[PDB]
RNA sequence: GUCUACGGCCAUACCACCCUGAACGCGCCCGAUCUCGUCUGAUCUCGGAAGCUAAGCAGGGUCGGGCCUGGUUAGUACUUGGAUGGGAGACCGCCUGGGAAUACCGGGUGCUGUAGGCUU
RNA sequence: GCUCAGGGAGGACAGAAACCUCCCGUGGAGCAGAAGGGCAAAAGCUCGCUUGAUCUUGAUUUUCAGUACGAAUACAGACCGUGAAAGCGGGGCCUCACGAUCCUUCUGACCUUUUGGGUUUUAAGCAGGAGGUGUCAGAAAAGUUACCACAGGGAUAACUGGCUUGUGGCGGCCAAGCGUUCAUAGCGACGUCGCUUUUUGAUCCUUCGAUGUCGGCUCUUCCUAUCAUUGUGAAGCAGAAUUCACCAAGCGUUGGAUUGUUCACCCACUAAUAGGGAACGUGAGCUGGGUUUAGACCGUCGUGAGACAGGUUAGUUUUACCCUACU
RNA sequence: UCAACCUAUUCUCAAACUUUAAAUGGGUAAGAAGCCCGGCUCGCUGGUGUGGAGCCGGGCGUGGAAUGCGAGUGCCUAGUGGGCCACUUUUGGUAAGCAGAACUGGCGCUGCGGGAUGAACCGAACGCCGGGUUAAGGCGCCCGAUGCCGACGCUCAUCAGACC
RNA sequence: GUCCUGACGUGCGAAUCGGUCGUCCGACCUGGGUAUAGGGGCGAAAGACUAAUCGAACCAUCUAGUAGCUGGUUCCCUCCAA
RNA sequence: CUAACACGUGCGCGAGUCGGGGGCUACGAAAGCCGCCGUGGCGCAAUGAAGGUGAAGGCCGGCGGCGCGCCGCCGGCCGAG
């Protein structure tokens, strides 16, 4: 779909209406040092193979596209993350679409 | 399978416990066995206290 | 039996075969019998049919057991409050229905009566068709002498 | 036949007490001569209190009985438990109460007759008034016992505040799924 | 099996009359509710705001709540062995008072202004309603004629 | 009798054609400086009063179409309940009850609330 | 603010179809999609301004156990959009467009714990999204067995028997026509009504603590829908021959070449070489050629173990003294 | 002329069409928790001691259709989760002692009289007996009962007919 | 150890007998000694043989392995009953 | 049969209850007793993840405080729907 990259819209920590630069979350790098991770590693080690499930029916070709809203007034900047219906396509602020033209 | 309402619990009886349970019937004749060797013990030190120090 | 049916029946205070219940008539009630009408044979009865199901097997609700009125104290006891005293002026509410004809009729217990002598014609069709069950009108005052 | 269905046909409700007790049933063979010989249906609701279950006839506490005494009307009336009356420790002042009960706890009867009051047993009662007259027949809170809160609508299911069966209150012991409405769903 | 969808099977239940289409007309939005009106459940395809449930098409209730466009109303629906007093909340426009109360309550201050009359003059009126009794003893005057004769017209096989 | 402004129920009010409209109105009408808006003062907005019922609209007419509402169709079709009824079946008859719709033939053609005029 | 599909009548090139205008035009269009509802100064089309597709706690509906998730409905608390305003709006006119725990990631507060105290990184928490389980209330998962096993199932196949008769077989009825002539000697279209269980299907009721599953040989009995023989009626019956029909199953209905054959075809005699049933008669009667174990070879398929209503070769056929029946 | 067209007419239809539109059926109501007054409170709504709602206080009993019946409520809980048949409605299927639904009744769990025989049909539901009477079905004989001086007809079959 | 697919098939025999058969100077037949051990041996290859046991011996134990699957489940009367 | 849990029921004591582990004095390995052997279990208090917090109010008098009739606090009174 097409999202323009400013939202005006609502700023928990400021109370108010307050415009945002939107971009696209995006997954951070997973750390070593998570508990469930140096737990499942821990568990890993030795002998036995895989422990956990490993997933292999995946089954659905979409994500559920999420955006950084950042406010864009300069002391305050909190972020929320708004994620809205799926698609497989996504854009953010390309190409204000007008009707009546050629093609 | 549990049935309508009721405690979920998990008793732990999954080893083999049956080789390995202390039953208690010398009870009585423990205690007489130490209480003859505290007598024992009290009369055989003579004057001095039954408590030890 | 259909369980509608089966219902009314229990409303009408017949429950085993070949009992019998007075019922006065109006709009309700035509429709209530109306929908039993394949399991029961209902007329007019005459002032001898009231007198014969009264004295022959009329026996009385006190205290919800089954008393055969053997002497008018028993009928006075339980329905002096609405001024009838004896069998006879429990007779006349019964014939003329009265004004407390409920009260009476449901202190009269659901009549039990015997099997008919000679024989019923035909009991799973209606009386029109050369049967027994249905709207007999006056025609129950040659039944009911037969079956008590 | 007849249609009438025999599903309900036996009343449930006791006609003996359970208990083999033997002053009981002394107490159950005089009130059943009061209540079958007598018009007042105090006798009938107090043989049908003897014949209760423990559960049935929970301990009334002294303080439900100072207030109940002390509202206003009856004045010098006797007070009737059929369970037992049990002393309440967060009452300071005590009437003079003239209670009538089966069996009334030690601190109680010290702290009744401290206070000048009298305890009867129920013969007594039968003696002092026959058909009951003068009587304030009260019962403790039955559904004061901790396993009502276990009872009704099962936790799990909107709006139900029922406390569920679990081996150890904590932090770990059924707080999360159903609880919580990060951990999955709450209720 | 079939579908659950919410609006299933309802292609003659929430359309509107025939020529009666277009615009709701303003009555309906001008009535007003007090809480315990008893009112009717009619669904309409015109509005699809606050669309009361299929199950609830012609079911009658109480109201318990009143909002600003809409009300709350406590019906009974019937599921599988037993009957739930439920609380809906249906927009204004599905929605009509029943006059099974309205015939209830004239009779009812009928009842109470000829008992508050005829108490200081001593009759007694009659304020149960019998049933429809049977037929009372009556004439007929067959004045002149005699009655006309039937019978029944022999088969012609018109076909 | 009637109209305007706001309406309610939304054709007994619609649609086609014709006739008649006194007084107040409603209109058509004459203009574009300003408010406003267009390719265009046609619309919308704005400023008016020379004229006209021509249209709108109002009232009325048509062996009018429609609609509304009765009769007929018909106790027909269908139908709750019943029979150890008929028939090889298909289906049908009967008893106990309830009971429609076309075609066809008549009647009707807006009622009315609140505010304000007109008929000196 | 405007009216749409379609149609009519005009207009330079212009046409069946570009564009301009007038008139009719109750939706015959459009509203993303599948359909159903819904809609005309709108929910449609074109503009102008926008981010209620936002923050938040409750209640209710929907499937429902009256539980979750999803989706939805009235509210309520702010912060806004728009309009002059009433109002309308917390996604799509309504009905579908979607996902638990554990784990990871991101966001939030001058937040809590980080363990004897303090500071600082890190980690744990609390709430809110996301990564997903499509077997969609949510395991992480390739085959083969003919070397096979075990617990069972007649809940479930392959036989027979059962209800049914599509299909197979057989027989009517009506009469367009063939039979030079002539509907009906002998046939019979288009249609139509049946019978039989000697085909095949359909079903799965019986049998899975087993009813021995192909044929042939031997042997008895039965049916008639009759090939012949006895007696008759009909012919487009001159004779000879042959066709159709009736009573009718008493008596027959064979020898062989090929094939495991049931079937099939051929040679020869014939009076005739008709059809069938009895658990698709008959394995404690036989035979074992075939299919239907384990050994093998070949073709195709498979990476492979191996598979083949494909062919070929070798491959244990057990028991009667019981009762009944018959001799 | 033959066409499309167009206008009134005519023949036949519809599970996924409809202006009309039944029967059966589905909710609600048929009072004391209701009416009628007097008055206080509110931060909600407000031209308006407005509107609504809540609280007090008082007065009203012909208990406001028929009919039947003593009711409400709380624990703990086994077994069950292979079903089948029938009047009618009805889906696939040519059809089925076939498969799949709806209403109700049965069978299963159930005898007993009748249908010769029979899980389901018709009657009828059961403690052990004596008397009487019936139901459905019967009455030549098997076999209780027509051994009625029963009534009225139809019917000859070299394949007669004979009871859901 | 071929064929009779003969005998016998609760036998003489848990593989025997009869007639017919193959080979019978060489990869021959055979006694005793020794070696190889179970997921191992050994195989002129059949998944054969490994003490009447073999597509993984036998014996003890774990062990009463588990089983949504069959079989069974012990006295009377009364009441309610799917 | 042992253990665990739930509910019903009988019994003692009752805001408490229990000595089961220990000790003191033929049947008797029983029985009794302890109480400064109630350590402890369960209960009498919940909630929160955690830091933690931890279960009636009003009336009277004095001092819009101003465009806390409310009252911030003191003395008295009623006092636990
Ligand atoms: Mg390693
Ligand atoms: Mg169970
Ligand atoms: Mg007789
Ligand atoms: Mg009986
Ligand atoms: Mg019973
Ligand atoms: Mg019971
Ligand atoms: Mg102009
Ligand atoms: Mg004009
Ligand atoms: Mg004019
Ligand atoms: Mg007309
Ligand atoms: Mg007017
Ligand atoms: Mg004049
Ligand atoms: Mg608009
Ligand atoms: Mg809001
Ligand atoms: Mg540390
Ligand atoms: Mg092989
Ligand atoms: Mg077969
Ligand atoms: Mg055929
Ligand atoms: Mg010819
Ligand atoms: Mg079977
Ligand atoms: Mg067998
Ligand atoms: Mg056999
Ligand atoms: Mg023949
Ligand atoms: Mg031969
Ligand atoms: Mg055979
Ligand atoms: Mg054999
Ligand atoms: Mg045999
Ligand atoms: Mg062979
Ligand atoms: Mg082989
Ligand atoms: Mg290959
Ligand atoms: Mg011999
Ligand atoms: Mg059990
Ligand atoms: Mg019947
Ligand atoms: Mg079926
Ligand atoms: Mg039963
Ligand atoms: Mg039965
Ligand atoms: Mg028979
Ligand atoms: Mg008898
Ligand atoms: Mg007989
Ligand atoms: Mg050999
Ligand atoms: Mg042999
Ligand atoms: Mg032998
Ligand atoms: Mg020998
Ligand atoms: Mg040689
Ligand atoms: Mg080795
Ligand atoms: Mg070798
Ligand atoms: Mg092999
Ligand atoms: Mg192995
Ligand atoms: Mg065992
Ligand atoms: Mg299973
Ligand atoms: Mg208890
Ligand atoms: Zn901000």
């Amino acid at each position: 779909v097409n999202v323009p990259k400013t939202r005006r819209t609502f700023c928990k920590k400021c109370g108010k209406h307050q415009p945002h630069k939107v971009t696209q979350y995006k997954k951070g790098k997973d750390s070593l040092y998570a508990q469930g991770k140096r737990r499942y590693d821990r568990k890993q080690s030795g002998y036995g193979g895989q422990t956990k499930p490993i997933f292999r029916k995946k089954a659905k070709t979409t994500k559920k596209i999420v955006l950084r809203l950042e406010c864009v007034e300069p002391n305050c900047r909190s972020k929320r993350m708004l994620a809205i219906k799926r698609c497989k396509h996504f854009e953010l602020g390309g190409d204000k679409k007008r009707k009546g033209q050629v093609i | 399978a549990p049935s309508r309402n009721g405690m979920i619990l998990k008793p732990h009886f999954h080893k083999d416990w049956q080789r390995r349970v202390a039953t208690w019937f010398n009870q009585p004749a423990r205690k007489i066995r130490r209480r003859k060797a505290r007598q024992a013990r009290a009369r055989r030190i003579a004057p001095r206290p039954a408590a030890g120090p | 039996v259909s369980p509608k049916v089966r219902k009314v029946l229990q409303l009408l205070r017949l429950r085993q075969i070949f009992n019998g219940t007075f019922v006065k008539l109006n709009k309700a009630s035509i429709n209530m019998l109306r929908i039993v009408e394949p399991y029961i044979a209902w007329g007019y009865p005459n002032l001898k049919s009231v007198n014969e199901l009264i004295y022959k097997r009329g026996y009385g609700k006190i205290n919800k057991k089954r008393i055969a009125l053997t002497d008018n104290t028993l009928i006075a006891r339980s329905l002096g409050k609405y001024n009838i005293i004896c069998m006879e002026d429990l007779i006349h509410e019964i014939y003329t229905v009265g004004k407390h004809f409920k009260e009476a009729n449901n202190f009269l217990w659901p009549f039990k009566l015997s099997s008919p002598r000679g024989g019923m014609k035909k009991k799973t069709t209606h009386f029109v068709e050369g049967g027994d069950a249905g709207n007999r009108e006056d025609q129950i005052n040659r039944l009911i002498r037969r079956m008590n | 036949g007849v249609d009438i269905r025999h599903n309900k046909d036996r009343k449930v409700r006791r006609k003996e007490p359970k208990s083999q007790d033997i002053y009981l049933r002394l107490l159950v063979k005089l009130y059943r001569f009061l209540a079958r010989r007598t018009n007042s249906t105090f006798n009938q609701v107090v043989l049908k209190r003897l014949f209760m279950s423990r559960t049935n006839r929970p301990p009334l506490s002294l303080s439900r009985m100072i207030r109940k005494m002390k509202l206003p009307g009856r004045e010098n009336k006797t007070a009737v438990v059929v369970g037992t009356v049990t002393d309440d420790v967060r009452v300071q002042e005590v009437p003079k109460l003239k209670v009538c009960a089966l069996r009334v706890t030690s601190r109680a009867r010290s702290r009744i007759l401290k206070a000048g009051g009298k305890i009867l047993t129920f013969d007594q009662l039968a003696l002092d008034s026959p058909k009951g007259r003068g009587t304030v027949l009260l019962s403790g809170p039955r559904k004061g016992r901790e396993v009502y809160r276990h009872f009704g609508k099962a936790p799990g299911t909107p709006h139900s505040h029922t406390k569920p069966y679990v081996r150890s209150k904590g932090r770990k012991f059924e707080r999360a799924r159903g609880r919580r409405a990060s951990r999955g769903y709450k209720n | 099996t079939n579908t659950k969808g919410k609006r299933r099977g309802t292609r003659y239940m929430f359309s509107r009359p025939f020529r009666k289409h277009g615009v709701v007309p303003l009555a309906t939005y001008m009535r007003i509710y007090k809480k315990g009106d008893i009112v009717d459940i009619k669904g309409m395809g015109t509005v699809q705001k606050g669309m009361p449930h299929k199950c609830y098409h012609g079911k009658t209730g109480r109201v318990y709540n009143v909002t600003q466009h809409a009300v709350g109303i406590v019906v009974n629906k019937q599921v599988k062995g037993k009957i739930l007093a439920k609380r809906i909340n249906v927009r204004i426009e599905h929605i009509k008072h029943s006059k099974s109360r309205d015939s209830f309550l004239k009779r009812v201050k009928e009842n109470d202004q000829k008992k508050k009359e005829a108490k200081e003059k001593g009759t007694w009126v009659q304020l149960k309603r019998q049933p429809a009794p049977p037929r009372e003893a009556h004439f007929v005057r067959t004045n002149g004629k005699e009655p006309e004769l039937l019978e029944p017209i022999p088969y012609e096989f018109m076909a």
